[PDB]
């Protein structure tokens, strides 16, 4: 697995997909937006420490990536 | 079979000099081999199937707690136990009550409880193992050229001995196909598949099989047991106790967890499973070997040319690839005898292009005779006849040279740069090329590739697209030895291939 | 009763302005009442006992493994169960051996095993529990003065009530001495006892019983059960398993544990187990009675003085505390009487010293009187009798009264000093002296006294050796607030006494 | 136990002992000495060490008295 | 043993052990922490000798472990 | 015997020019020597064992004192002695009681008890010496190529003289070994074995022997006597006395202590004892014999090749090592012949890899033949036959070959490294190297390495952590005189190996 990727490790991907196994691409996506969307504190104070830590504009965004991964 | 319908097909121009060529086979790809004064041949793998299957531990996916018991302790230290402790199937855990006046002990404390509960299963993951010495996969060679009656079937092509069929054991891995008057065709392939058996198991859960990995199926936290006799022996994983009051406790489950699992595994190679012979069929293993074309020689060769006219049936079409397929017929009685086919640029003139079938002889009367040919990109004219009274269909095959290349190009780099070392087992180099290849290549993915893995999409893109920001943002010059790790290639492949 | 033959005694002046004193006792100490103008009395406690016990938890020591099994696995994935792993009553562990070819197996790899055994057991450890509403603990109370016949026992003391018993249960904690002529006393003592009830257990072993805490009685690695039942349940505590060469293992036990048991547990309160009532006697608490002294009469006041002589018995022998005992008889027909004793430095001079008897009266014709006095250092005569016909036996008792002080000074820092809170409760002084030193010694004892343990007598000598070296090799006068912490009374504590 | 101090810890001392109890303050220093003396190579590296560390002649006596009372 | 070494200096460790004799590393680890977390007065003293004494940060480490070594 | 189902194996590939190889022997590891134009053997260690063996001391462990007796003394200046104490089966000692007036004396002061009881015991350690001039260890020699029926034993092995057994005496310290036709081959070791003989005990506790140490046995604090008669010298160390109260005392044991020792004893070697001989195995000695290769000889060289076709039985499997293993039949008449084998990295290749049979001769119609290969990493066939009816397996062995290198140092630095001076006594050597080594190591084991004992793990870890600390915190370079102190393989030694 739930915090572990998924089972794609022992290199056996193929032409053989179903229509449930090739929507999570966007279902990831949609599912943390909408939780973003609904959680405007903890995005806050993320920006706050992405802000307050690097100073460098180029690692906090992968800090606020990351902590928006962590949370969905 | 015949390698027409499908789109993922290989086209091997053979060796001049020696008389074989290595191929690697995918259960929906498919190779052309043609050399220079042989009939050419078709070979396609249609599956492989294990046979016997040894049980390895049956887990518990659904938990049906059917009987309770209790008992109780006052605050004296003498501690109740439970006396169905002594027996195996229940399930019997204690806990620390507030016992006090109310309850009729007579000291305020806390107490003791022992309560043991029935455990009972009903939907069980049966596991197995994959013994690397029972798949026996088959294959197919056919032969382009000859001709027969517009109603015949496969039973007819082998009885002419025109489609022979192959059985690679574990055991036999050398065969030859009779192919009938046209020789003799030897393989030469080994026990090197893309599966890596004694490492996976198979995972039975509904009627739904897997080929999930040995470790991970041991990791899994659910109640297993020992597939010679059922009873459970992990049973806490599954039931736990309510809040002990006093003198009393409830039971309650957590499911059945199969779709928790269908999630989890959700992404594994997914095996079928045949009854009435237990095999399973695996759908995604290899297989690459090399045709000794020694024996083979054309049937028809000293047959006198075919003078009368032909009529045409099935006009003329396009494959997916881009060369076109006729199927002509003869009805007159100058047979038997071979068709001459040409590709010419303009009618009567010098003869352009590449003809795919190899000698298109007839051998009866009324005969069909499925003929292949590869135009060029400009028009071109396909004449199929003798005498004056000659089929001249023309074709234009609409498209790009450097379109041709792009293509061709980006299918390498999909299809072959994948397999790992087995990238460049398409044929023979010379010049050390394949050897050294082979070389690095069996460090490289003895190290950093598949020495460990762990790698889905997600984390793929995410670390892609880190790597791509570092890079940019990077000092001291380590794009120098960065791009020989990730470069254009392994991005392509995190981006768009391997999906 | 009689605190002659012993030396650890206590003398108590008592406080004319009042009629009680707080006394505490042991079973191996006693104190000596004696106010003025009443007769002086002795007061010792017997024994403590409780009568009914609970069972905790009985553990084992010895294993007696009887039936072995084994079932051996191919290196198929099928592994080796047991059925007997599925009786409560044997142990059983599964280990991979190394089959091959020579074991008559097929495949060389790692096998499985599966051996049980049958567990038993023959020494057991079993605790109890104890309540704090059981113990009756017995004192008696004597009165000094009375006299009777000179072959007479306990039986007839206590028949002419002046050995009256006492028998302090949990519920009727006052009670009173009849005491015969000579009035009636109570007392006043509590349920504050050196030994803390309910966070202790009794360790029987084999006949020999232990006063252990309850969490180190809890917290021993050995196979336990429950009292009802030997039901063993930690049985692999005792048990080891040898290697697994092949289709085959040996078990062994790991002796007995009775001496590290007995090394481990070797320096607890040993109490006893009086059989035939199920009690044991804890000869390790206090108890701290107070005497209220409103009735306490003297017999004989009205009867006229003793006239004739006296006729001596048992010489005058010194006693270890340093008191003179006398045991004069009568044989004249002048009785009752009242007996007169004086002590003084000379034949004829001024009375000195201390008599401890307070009135020497007889009763009857031929009685034998017990009579003790305390000397002064110097030399002195103790004079019994009226006329001219007296016993003038003299006495040295040579000794120092420096040293008198500094032996009363180390046997109180040896005694009182100890107990914590009960250090300043020998008496009642005015000033509110020994109600501050209760207020600061109950947070005293509650913080850096018994808030942590785990302490013996070589950490302590080694922790104290660590202090004193840091204190000399100081600065910023740590002394100070070191002496409060660590000084010359805790050091004398930590050296000879407490041993 | 060895390491543990004994379970002195009760405070229910008195005035009673037995046979064996007044001989274990002698025998443990006897053990150790016995110890030291068929061992000199540890007792020597314990030195060296006190001697490395420190160098107060002070505390190096309490360190290599420690490491003596641990080792057995 | 008690507080001597276990009789391992006659070199002969071999594959042969029981599976009561590997759990003796991880037990006596196991009982050193749990009188540690349940003795609070030794390690308070302990560390107080470590601060006031070395002040290098470097050996102090050695101190507690040494002192709690000789401690259960 | 064979020595292909052990996973421990050393193979040594011989000298072309010498004619002896030195090799060494374990209880679980086997060499594997194989000469350029001699047939390959193999030599396994199978048991040492001592026969007689002479009683040192037994001690005792369960005290079973059964008789008291007392006698008191008054204050008077004669003190109480026992009669008993005149006798050597009694324990007893004198004490000073508090004795006064109501025991009966007379006189208030310090009385006396002499206390005496009777020892026996029950349980008892014995011990045993043992010499160094009776120990008969055995070893099996077998030759590879030799081939029979199907249906045979190590007693047909044995009676076709292709099993030799060796017993190598205490006297005999060269034995030949028979190996029929093939020759004969000597052994030449001497009496240096691992154990150092005449510096240990067997102490024989109940029933589980073990190897203490002769000092160590002398040191341990217990009630002692001699082999012979029973005479106890040592009473007092498990016999205890009460507080003398007054003219009695009470006896106490202290268990058994048989948990104590075996848990002070728990690592040392745990030896066998076989009765009905009075052989005790040892299982942890060496043994070094150089093998002379002088008059060993091919069995088989002038018979005719084998043309006919063979039968596969025992499909070939992979070893723990990393050897296939197979088992062809002959059933025809043109025998005895000589089976031709060859290893090819492709059918009609050159010949790569290395085999390890010699020659594979017949000698029977009907027989099986066991054929051992050791394959390269890459992908190969096993070719077993000569003309065009051969077996033509092939294998993979998946496998690196650094990493093959690394495991190989792993396994020197482990099994090799050890033995101190005889790490280097696997083979023979030019330029001094092995000579120099060994007589450096001889002053290397004689001080700082054996000169010293009274190293464990825990201690072993502890110094090892601070001797890491301080070489980090270290100035002066002391770390270039410590890696020959302290290295890299002596940390590796203190953290993973000797476990």
């Amino acid at each position: 697995s739930i915090m572990i990727p998924t089972h794609s490790t022992g290199g056996l991907h193929q032409g053989t997909e179903g229509w449930h196994r090739t929507n999570n691409v966007k279902n990831f996506l949609m599912r943390v937006e909408k939780w973003s969307l609904r959680n405007p504190g903890y995005t806050a104070l993320i920006a706050i420490l992405g802000w307050t830590l690097g100073t460098t504009t180029a690692q906090k965004v992968i800090f606020i990536a990351l902590l928006l991964m962590i949370a969905p | 079979s015949q390698c027409s319908g499908i789109d993922k097909r290989d086209f091997i121009q053979g060796v001049s000099g020696g008389t074989w060529v290595d191929v690697v086979l995918d259960r929906k790809g498919c190779v052309t081999i043609s050399a220079t004064g042989k009939p050419t041949i078709d070979v396609r793998m249609v599956k492989m199937e294990a046979s016997n299957l040894a049980s390895v531990r049956t887990y518990c996916l659904e938990a049906s707690t059917s009987e309770i018991s209790s008992v109780n302790g006052c605050p004296s230290t003498t501690e109740a136990h439970n006396d169905k402790r002594k027996d195996s199937t229940y399930l019997c855990e204690r806990s620390y009550p507030d016992r006090g006046w109310g309850n009729g002990c007579g000291l305020f404390g806390r107490g003791s409880l022992d309560t043991c509960v029935k455990f009972a299963c009903s939907k069980k993951m049966a596991g197995h193992a994959i013994s690397r010495e029972n798949i026996v996969i088959t294959a197919a060679v056919s032969v382009h050229g000859h001709s027969g009656a517009e109603s015949d079937d496969r039973s007819q092509r082998k009885s002419r001995k025109e489609l022979a069929e192959l059985t690679i054991t574990f055991k036999s891995s050398i065969v030859e196909a009779d192919l009938g008057d046209y020789g003799k065709v030897q393989f030469e392939c080994l026990m090197d598949f893309g599966i890596d058996l004694d490492d996976v198991y198979t995972a039975d859960m509904s009627g739904k099989w897997w080929l999930v990995k040995r470790d991970w199926y041991h990791d899994i936290a659910l109640p297993w047991t020992a597939p010679s006799a059922d009873f459970w022996h992990d049973m806490d994983r599954l039931v736990e106790f309510s809040t002990p009051h006093a003198t009393k406790q409830s039971v309650y489950t957590l499911g059945d967890q199969e779709g928790a699992m269908s999630t989890a595994l959700g992404d594994a190679a997914v095996i079928e499973y045949m009854s009435s012979g237990s095999k399973v069929v695996f759908r995604t293993g290899f297989l690459k070997c090399r045709v000794k074309m020694e024996n083979l020689r054309l049937k028809g060769s000293t047959y006198m040319q075919c003078s009368k006219e032909f009529s045409i049936l099935k006009r003329p079409t396009a494959t997916p690839y881009g060369t076109v397929i006729m199927q002509v017929k003869y009805a007159q009685t100058d047979v038997p005898c071979r068709v001459p086919v040409g590709v010419h640029e303009r009618p009567g003139g010098e003869q352009v292009g590449r003809i795919i079938t190899a000698h298109p002889i007839i051998l009866q009367q009324n005969d069909a005779l499925v003929i292949e040919v590869e135009p060029p990109f400009g028009d071109s004219v396909i004449e199929i006849g003798l005498g004056t009274t000659k089929i001249v269909e023309q074709w234009h095959r609409d498209g790009s040279s450097i379109g041709a290349a792009f293509t061709s190009t980006m299918k390498g780099v999909e299809r072959m740069a994948l397999l790992g070392e087995h990238a460049w087992d398409f044929g023979s180099v010379g010049g050390f090329f394949n050897s050294m290849g082979k070389a690095i290549h069996s460090v490289f993915g003895g190290l950093f590739r598949a020495v460990f893995g762990g790698m889905s999409w997600i984390s793929k893109v995410l670390i892609g697209a880190i790597l791509m920001w570092l890079g940019v943002s990077a000092r001291e010059k380590t794009l120098a030895m960065s791009l020989i790790t990730v470069g254009a290639i392994l991005l392509y492949l995190s981006t768009m291939t391997n999906a």
